């Protein structure tokens, strides 16, 4: 008794990573919301010196 | 980013562009492109994250190697002629050389990656400015050296990048993506007509840069950038939306709107010069183009997705900052057709 | 023509300045008041046509077709205004400037004196037309049906753009006068084959050939009612104009290119008709009905014969009349039960006789019954297809006996037996309704009082 | 055409070539880089010097100019990649994607 | 002209109009305590201006008119309905949670843009970043999910890591018995359904998660019941807190210059609040949506722009 | 249930609200005038003038004046024992044929 208007499921099948997913397209993810990747864990490494004795 | 220090940048972009545009001599249109660059770079980094930074990287890349080839072909034709002025070029290997290079510079095909990863990467005003005015420079140059140009290279890169656009743009669904691929497209268009008229490439280069303009800008007061951020605009300011629609329509080529308008005059200019398989080709590959706007048009007007439950705060405030010149760029973008004979004007 | 072509463009201004609940009342009486004054056109002349401008110029094949179209829309009014009620003022504002947008094309479409301007408008009918379906259909499947009517209509008419260019290109004109004065035969080669093709198969996508006419049960079943009125009445005879008028350069090359194009349209009216005798759907069995007529028009055409030309033009008025109305019809039956299977709602003869009459009336038309124009166009391509070939005859004659069996299907299972037990809710028929199938019914019946007015040039 | 302008077109080919094969380093793409700019150098002012066009020397001299500029650039570009990520490779320059 | 690029570039400076006084102090506490009377008190004597704690219909306070808008348009959530039945199967505690968290993201914009443009310090009752302890209470009562745990997280990233952290927190400690006693003094019945364990949790989200963050960012300040009544003493040890660690002495021009930028701008701080995630609870159908928009487009001061509403008053449209 | 959706709405009867509608508008006058003013327009001004009118419009087609040539070329012919149809509709010493 009313028009169709689209629901959860028509949002969802166009929210995806791309359109027409594959097996690698699915192992992608869509980017943050505010295009900011979190920071990585990398280690500095600072340079251990034997200062001395000799 | 400095307020100071980005007007500064954003004027030495249009210096080194208009120093190609205006120059006579092949080494200050390799000044103005490497200027252009230099200065482009930190626009493409104003927002920093790794994406940002990322994109600048891979734009600096491709367009040090694209600079690199030009001025090679520069040398090889001065080797050959002892001319610096730039006119027919008298070799065929540097004209080759010239319009691989200028390829690289526009994106066409087979070297179109890099359009839609740099868009992708970086922002909404960044990815205006990059698609319009970095495609407003190498125009010019080939414009310049058109007599000389290779008709078979030329439109091989005009189909490939056609019907690249077309695909890419059908699996894509970030809006910055879509752009990009539409981009592609486009130059495809312009530089297929291009050995021909470079009267209906300015034609063609001004009425994309309308749509562009009206397009991001859309974006830009929307703030969207994917396809399910572009649904919730109808519960805010459904006015944009319909524009938005309409904008698409022409982009797609849709008579009586002025996207039709490039794509009937090249057709025709094409057709004068005994072409037929390639404008009729090139027709109906613009039909992904048209397929992937209208998927973009069913999520954002004409159909009305689930909002969420913060838009009433949304519907409580308004917004600040007015876009320039957005309802001047919606109408040229439009309702222009009947104007079509100022191409003349354009000539 | 631009005492008509103004009008139009001022019940734009009108309707997005009359008050909330006026728009329905301004709209109809201005279109009624547009239509009247469109009346004057088919005063027409026996030599040549009324060329009221360089851009405009009208004939005996334009002029019932935009008499037609001006008619159409204050009845599309009224059926929109019966499903929009909930609607914002807004939103019923916009539905209107589409019929009015679609209006205005279609006219200047019927009067561009100009192959290359008639291409513009023609393809510039698509835009409302999808927005319409696509955003103001009630199911799923609009959106669907808006792509596949697209697509098609656009795959079909590009290649025309290209062969027009270039025959404007080659001779200097695409004036439709300049290219009948000075047409030339078209030789047998492959070029030729290839212009006659792209100009043909934008012309047979829009009508629809059988083979290329999915898109028209899609979108007519999934439009709403407007949009399902012009689709099928006015839409459908952009083909049908656009092949008569542009085959004056296309020969004698229709003369051997037209075998698969008559095989599919004989062919494919039969199987469209026995398509209809199994449809679940009423809306479906409309459109295909919509299909079979049509593929006799383009039969009509094809074989190309001063007889032929009459019937088509005929038998397009009368079929756009009477789709029209039937589509009205099974609307009020849908807006009743909210479903459009047919055997859902039975017994509506003894729920609502005088609905159940002017269904038995827009079933008499459907079929060929004397001395309807459906008929007299009907008949008229038959005599020109007994005078092609005397096996065209088997072929029309079962299609006839198709078309009356499904016909009477249609009408014998929605009207008679025993009503559904348990639909308490239908509401005896209103006024507007009844109004609604008497404007269509009563104009085809003195139409067939005056039937030279609706022969064509050929006459 | 002597065999020192084939030799040094060849020196541009070949830098074009390795410029065009990354292998892990951003830094070893960036000195292909600028040996080309080297070897346009060298090929411009061979050709400048053997016809005496006295006006075109200071020709190599802004192509150097602007050499520098795109070294500076690369290497800014460089030092923010691998504060970044750790490592100057160009298998982390993957987040965007075509 | 209002603040912009070009009043930066004329030399509008932040650091200029500031007066080592403009300080944003969060006074923070469990449910029912003192830190209302406290945080009047703090705005009174140092000369702060008060915020107070931004409920629902805070949005509605601060746009058109101050007067509160119809709860199926602002808010679409309860309270008293979260007391009453708080595992609802509508949603209602979690609507109600985000809703609350953005409202505390507009008002700390709010208070920034204030200080920002003006140099006077600010008090807000609660802040964003301790609007989290009744998410925590929330999930560890089953009366939301992990998914809507997620989303808020995701909301909460992208949001308040953008802003600056208060200068001075000052957290009121009060016992649970203390505080249900309060609470049954009130009256109120749907606060007086607070169960024992849902005040628990908030204090363990204070103590152990809030007071330890906000300790690194610069220093925190406790008091008990009765240090908390004494107020002449608290802002005394606020005057006195001369140390700053926080991002404030990092802040220059151009830093300020994007903070003011962004918190003028209303639509932009509440950008990220509604991302397309389909949670049941937040998501609101076509349907549902368009018939509300049309009921707050027929509000009277909201069909246009707050210069143009003619049926409220607003003279000389048509030369505007 | 994965939304906040309304649920759909009872269908509107127009007749419960006003018994003597005609299905044009819920407002009762609006109603009247909207029957009113389509069934005279439609039916009486379009339907009786343009009938009235396309019935009387002038012979611009030329079939009276086609008969009454005809007549007249019919008497011409047979008075004086020509042909009533000429073999030829053009004349063979204008057309020049190849040799
Ligand atoms: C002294 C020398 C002269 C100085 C004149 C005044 C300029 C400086 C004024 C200033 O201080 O501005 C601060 C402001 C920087 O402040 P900010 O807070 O850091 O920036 C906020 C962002 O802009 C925030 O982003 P946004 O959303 O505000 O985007 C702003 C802008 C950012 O984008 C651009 O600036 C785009 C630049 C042009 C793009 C291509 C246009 C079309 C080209 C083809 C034309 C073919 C014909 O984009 C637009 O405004 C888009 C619409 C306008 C372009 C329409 C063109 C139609 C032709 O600087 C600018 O806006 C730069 C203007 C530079 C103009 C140089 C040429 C004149
Ligand atoms: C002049 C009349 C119009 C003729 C049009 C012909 C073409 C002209 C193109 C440019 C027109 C100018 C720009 C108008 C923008 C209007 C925007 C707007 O807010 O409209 C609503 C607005 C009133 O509503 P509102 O209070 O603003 O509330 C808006 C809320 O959204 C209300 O809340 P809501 O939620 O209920 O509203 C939602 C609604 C709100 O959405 C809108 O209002 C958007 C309307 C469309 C966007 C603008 C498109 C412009 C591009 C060109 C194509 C336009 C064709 C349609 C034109 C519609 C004009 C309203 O959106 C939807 O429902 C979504 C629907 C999505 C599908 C339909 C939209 C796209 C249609 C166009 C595409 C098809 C083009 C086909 C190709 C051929 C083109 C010619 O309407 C007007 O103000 C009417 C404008 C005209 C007034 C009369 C002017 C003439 C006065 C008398 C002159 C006498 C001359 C002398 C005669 C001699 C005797 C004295
Ligand atoms: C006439 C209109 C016919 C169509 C609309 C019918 C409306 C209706 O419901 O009527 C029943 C209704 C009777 O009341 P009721 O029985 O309570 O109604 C309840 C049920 O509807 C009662 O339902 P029902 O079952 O009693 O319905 C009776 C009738 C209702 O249906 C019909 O009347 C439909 C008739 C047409 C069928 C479809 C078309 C078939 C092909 C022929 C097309 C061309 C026809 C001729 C040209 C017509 C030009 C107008 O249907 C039939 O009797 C079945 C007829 C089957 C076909 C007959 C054989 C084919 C035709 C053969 C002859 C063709 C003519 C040329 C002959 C050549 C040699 C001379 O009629 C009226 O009340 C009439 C009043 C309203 C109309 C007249 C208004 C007054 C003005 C009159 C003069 C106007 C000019 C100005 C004068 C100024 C001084
Ligand atoms: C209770 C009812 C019982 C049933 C009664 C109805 C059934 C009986 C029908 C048979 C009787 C017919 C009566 C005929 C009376 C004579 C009048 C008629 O013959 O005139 C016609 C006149 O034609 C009619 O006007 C038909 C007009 C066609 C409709 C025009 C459009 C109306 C506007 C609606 C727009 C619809 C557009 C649809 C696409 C075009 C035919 O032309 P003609 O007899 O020699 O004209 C005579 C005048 N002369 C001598 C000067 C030439
Ligand atoms: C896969 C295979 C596809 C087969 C179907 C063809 C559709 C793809 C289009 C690709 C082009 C096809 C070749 C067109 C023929 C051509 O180019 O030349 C035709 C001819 C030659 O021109 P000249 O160079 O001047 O020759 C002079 C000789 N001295 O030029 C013309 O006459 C103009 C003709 C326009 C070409 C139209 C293309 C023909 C396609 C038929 C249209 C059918 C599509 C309809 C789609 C219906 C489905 C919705
Ligand atoms: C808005 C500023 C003016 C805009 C100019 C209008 C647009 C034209 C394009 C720019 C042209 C600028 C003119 C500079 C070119 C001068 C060339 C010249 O004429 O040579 C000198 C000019 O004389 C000078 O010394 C001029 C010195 C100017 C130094 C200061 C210039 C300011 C530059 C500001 C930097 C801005 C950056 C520009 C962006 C990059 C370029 C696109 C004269 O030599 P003579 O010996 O007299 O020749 C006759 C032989 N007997
Ligand atoms: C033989 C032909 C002669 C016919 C002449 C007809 C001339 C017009 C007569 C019919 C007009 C109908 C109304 C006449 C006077 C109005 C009576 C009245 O007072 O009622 C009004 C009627 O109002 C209306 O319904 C509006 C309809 C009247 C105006 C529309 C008619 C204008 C037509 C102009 C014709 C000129 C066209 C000629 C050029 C051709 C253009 C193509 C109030 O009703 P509402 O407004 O709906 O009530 C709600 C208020 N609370
Ligand atoms: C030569 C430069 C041309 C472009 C200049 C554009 C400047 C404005 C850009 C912002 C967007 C448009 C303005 C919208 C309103 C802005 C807010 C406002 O209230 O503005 C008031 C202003 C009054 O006009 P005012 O500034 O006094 O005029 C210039 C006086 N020296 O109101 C206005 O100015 C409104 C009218 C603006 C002019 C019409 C829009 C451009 C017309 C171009 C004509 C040619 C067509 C092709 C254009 C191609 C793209 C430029
Ligand atoms: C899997 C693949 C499925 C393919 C399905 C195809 C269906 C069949 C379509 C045609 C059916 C009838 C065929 C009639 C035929 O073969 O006609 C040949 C015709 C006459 O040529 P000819 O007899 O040699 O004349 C020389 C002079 N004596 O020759 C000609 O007229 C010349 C060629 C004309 C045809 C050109 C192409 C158009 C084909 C028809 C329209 C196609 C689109 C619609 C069909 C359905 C598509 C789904
Ligand atoms: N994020 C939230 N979620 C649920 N309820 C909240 C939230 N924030 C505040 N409230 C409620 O708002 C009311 C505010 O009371 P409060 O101001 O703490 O009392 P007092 O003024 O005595 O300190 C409390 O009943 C509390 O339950």
């Amino acid at each position: 008794a009313r028009q169709w208007q689209p629901d959860v499921e028509w949002a969802e099948q166009f929210g995806g990573a791309v359109m027409y997913p594959t097996k690698e397209t699915a192992h992608w993810k869509p980017p943050p919301w505010n295009d900011v990747d979190p920071p990585k864990d990398t280690l500095v490494s600072n340079l251990t010196l034997n200062f001395g004795p000799q | 980013m400095n307020p100071i220090i980005y007007t500064t940048l954003i004027m030495t972009v249009m210096s080194g562009t208009m120093l190609v545009m205006i120059s006579s001599h092949w080494l200050l249109i390799w000044i103005g492109f490497e200027m252009n660059l230099l200065a482009m770079i930190p626009v493409l980094m104003k927002n920093f994250n790794p994406r940002a930074t990322e994109a600048a990287t891979k734009y600096f890349l491709t367009q040090a190697t694209a600079s690199m080839m030009l001025m090679m072909a520069i040398i090889i034709n001065l080797l050959y002629s002892g001319q610096w002025t730039i006119t027919k070029m008298f070799n065929p290997v540097a004209m080759t050389m010239m319009t691989m290079a200028l390829a690289m510079k526009l994106g066409l095909s087979p070297f179109h990656f890099w359009v839609p990863e740099v868009t992708q990467g970086i922002s909404l005003q960044a990815g205006l400015l990059l698609l319009t005015w970095q495609k407003l420079a190498p125009l010019s140059v080939l414009c310049q050296i058109s007599q000389s140009i290779n008709p078979n290279l030329m439109l091989t890169m005009a189909m490939l990048s056609i019907l690249i656009g077309g695909w890419g743009g059908l699996n894509q669904t970030q809006l910055r993506k879509i752009m990009a691929y539409s981009s592609i497209a486009h130059m495809g268009w312009m530089t297929a007509v291009l050995p021909y008229n470079t009267t209906m490439t300015i034609l063609n280069l001004l009425i994309y840069i309308t749509m562009t303009l009206a397009m991001f800008m859309l974006l830009i007061h929307s703030s969207a950038t994917t396809t399910l951020s572009l649904s919730h605009t109808w519960n805010k300011m459904p006015v944009i939306t319909s524009l938005m629609m309409v904008t698409l329509l022409s982009m797609g080529g849709l008579p009586p709107l002025s996207g039709f308008m490039p794509k009937w005059m090249i057709i025709q200019e094409m057709t004068k010069n005994e072409s037929i398989i390639m404008p009729t080709l090139m027709a109906m590959t613009a039909l992904l183009n048209l397929y992937f706007y209208m998927r973009l048009a069913y999520s954002s007007s004409l159909t009305m997705f689930p909002s969420t439950n913060n838009m009433k705060m949304k519907w409580q405030f308004e917004h600040t900052k007015q876009m320039k010149l957005l309802p001047t760029m919606i109408v040229l973008s439009t309702l222009v057709l009947p104007m079509t004979p100022a191409l003349s004007s354009l000539n | 023509m631009l005492k008509i072509i103004i009008p139009t463009t001022m019940l734009l201004p009108m309707t997005w300045m009359s008050k909330h609940n006026m728009i329905w009342i301004n709209a109809t009486v201005h279109s009624l008041l547009i239509s009247l004054i469109s009346l004057s056109l088919l005063n027409q002349l026996g030599e040549n046509s009324l060329n009221f401008s360089l851009t405009f110029f009208s004939d005996s094949l334009s002029a019932p077709l935009l008499v037609l179209t001006t008619w159409l829309l204050p009845l599309m009014l009224m059926a929109s205004q019966s499903h929009l009620s909930k609607e914002t003022t807004t939103r019923k504002k916009l539905y209107i400037t589409m019929l009015i947008l679609l209006q205005l094309f279609l006219i200047m479409t019927f009067t561009a004196t100009e192959l290359i301007l008639f291409y513009i408008l023609f393809e510039a009918t698509l835009v409302p037309t999808l927005i319409i379906i696509t955003r103001w259909g009630n199911q799923t499947e609009r959106l669907n049906a808006g792509l596949y009517f697209l697509f098609y209509t656009l795959a079909g008419s590009l290649p025309l753009l290209v062969a027009l260019v270039y025959i404007q290109n080659t001779t200097g004109s695409l004036n439709f006068l300049i290219i009948h004065y000075w047409s030339h035969p078209l030789s047998n080669s492959w070029s030729n084959i290839f212009m006659w093709l792209a100009c043909i198969m934008a012309f047979m996508v829009k009508m629809p050939l059988y083979g290329l006419h999915l898109w028209l049960p899609k979108a007519h079943v999934e439009a709403p009612i407007a949009g399902s009125m012009v689709l099928a009445a006015v839409l459908l005879k952009l083909g049908g104009y656009g092949m008569m008028r542009i085959t004056t350069i296309l020969n004698p090359l229709t003369n051997y290119m037209a075998y698969p194009f008559l095989m599919l349209s004989m062919w494919g009216m039969i199987m469209t008709s026995s398509i209809c005798l199994r449809q679940t759907d009423l809306k479906s069995l409309i459109a295909y009905s919509s299909v079979s007529h049509m593929a006799l028009v383009i039969v009509a055409i094809m074989i190309q014969t001063p007889w032929s030309f009459m019937g088509a033009t005929a038998l397009m008025i009368a079929h756009g009349l009477t789709s029209s109305m039937l589509f009205c019809l099974a609307n009020t039956n849908y807006e009743r039960v909210h479903s459009r299977t047919m055997i859902l709602a039975r017994g509506l003869q003894t729920l609502l006789p005088l609905m159940a009459t002017w269904w038995l009336v827009a079933s008499l038309t459907n079929l060929a019954l004397p001395p309807s124009i459906n008929l007299i166009g009907e008949l008229f391509i038959i005599t020109a297809s007994f005078s092609w070939s005397n096996i065209t005859i088997i072929l029309m004659g079962m299609n006839m006996m198709i078309t009356a069996l499904y016909s009477l299907y249609m009408l014998i299972t929605t009207q008679r037996g025993k009503y559904t037990h348990h639909i308490n809710n239908i509401k005896p028929s209103f006024t507007r309704e009844n109004a609604l199938m008497a404007l269509h019914i009563l104009p085809l019946l003195l139409l067939t009082l005056n039937p030279k007015m609706i022969l064509g040039p050929l006459y | 055409m002597p065999l020192v302008y084939m030799n040094i077109i060849m020196a541009f080919a070949i830098a074009l070539a390795g410029l065009l094969m990354y292998r892990s380093h951003l830094m070893s793409s960036l000195l292909c880089l600028e040996g080309m700019m080297l070897s346009l150098f060298i090929m411009s002012t061979l050709i400048i010097l053997n016809t005496h066009f006295t006006l075109a020397n200071m020709m190599p001299i802004i192509l150097l100019v602007f050499a520098a500029c795109e070294a500076a650039l690369g290497l800014s570009l460089l030092v923010m990649v691998s504060n970044t990520y750790g490592t100057d490779y160009v298998q982390n320059l993957n987040l965007l994607q075509c | 002209l209002q603040y912009g690029p070009l009043a930066f570039v004329l030399g509008e400076r932040t650091t200029r109009k500031l007066t080592e006084t403009s300080k944003v102090i969060t006074v923070d506490g469990n449910i029912c305590s003192g830190k209302g009377r406290l945080a009047r008190e703090i705005a009174e004597k140092l000369g702060l201006r008060h915020f107070p704690e931004a409920g629902i219909h805070y949005a509605d306070s601060t746009t058109g008119d101050g007067k509160p808008l119809d709860v199926q348009l602002s808010g679409n959530c309860s309270l008293e309905k979260f007391y009453d039945d708080p595992k609802s199967n509508d949603g209602n505690s979690y609507r109600l949670q985000s809703w609350l968290y953005a409202s505390r993201l507009l008002q700390y914009a709010d208070a920034l843009e204030h200080l920002l443009s003006t140099g006077q310090g600010v008090v807000l009752e609660r802040s964003i970043y301790s609007d989290f302890v009744f998410l925590e209470a929330m999930y560890r009562q089953g009366f939301i999910r992990k998914q809507c745990v997620e989303h808020y997280n995701e909301v909460k990233k992208v949001t308040a890591c953008e802003y600056l952290p208060p200068h001075v927190v000052v957290y009121v400690d009060v016992p649970v018995p203390e505080i249900q006693s309060r609470i049954q003094k009130k009256g109120n019945p749907h606060e007086m359904k607070i169960t024992a364990a849902y005040l628990q949790d908030i204090e363990n989200a204070y103590k152990k998660t809030f007071l330890p963050e906000m300790s690194e960012k610069c220093e925190v300040l406790q008091y008990s019941a009765r240090e908390a009544e004494d107020a002449e003493k608290v802002v005394e040890d606020i005057e006195y807190l001369k140390c700053d660690k926080g991002p404030w002495p990092d802040q220059d021009d151009r830093t300020f210059h994007r903070l003011r930028m962004l918190v003028q701008n209303k639509l932009e701080v509440l950008n990220y609040t509604t991302i397309p995630v389909y949670l049941p609870e937040i998501t609101i159908g076509a349907h549902q949506s368009d018939r509300v928009f049309q009921k707050f487009t027929e509000l009277p001061g909201r069909k246009y722009s707050p210069g143009y509403n003619e049926d409220v008053g607003d003279k000389w449209i048509w030369l505007k | 249930i994965r939304l906040q959706e309304d649920p759909d709405p009872e269908d509107e009867n127009l007749y419960e609200k006003n018994p003597d509608s005609h299905g044009y508008d819920k407002d009762p006058i609006v109603d009247l005038w909207n029957m009113r003013v389509v069934f005279f327009f439609g039916f009486s001004i379009v339907l009786v003038l343009g009938s009235t009118f396309v019935a009387y419009l002038p012979d611009y087609r030329m079939q009276e004046w086609a008969r009454r040539e005809a007549e007249r070329l019919v008497k011409y012919r047979e008075a004086n024992g020509l042909p009533l149809m000429e073999s030829n509709c053009f004349d063979p010493n204008k057309i020049q044929l190849p040799e």
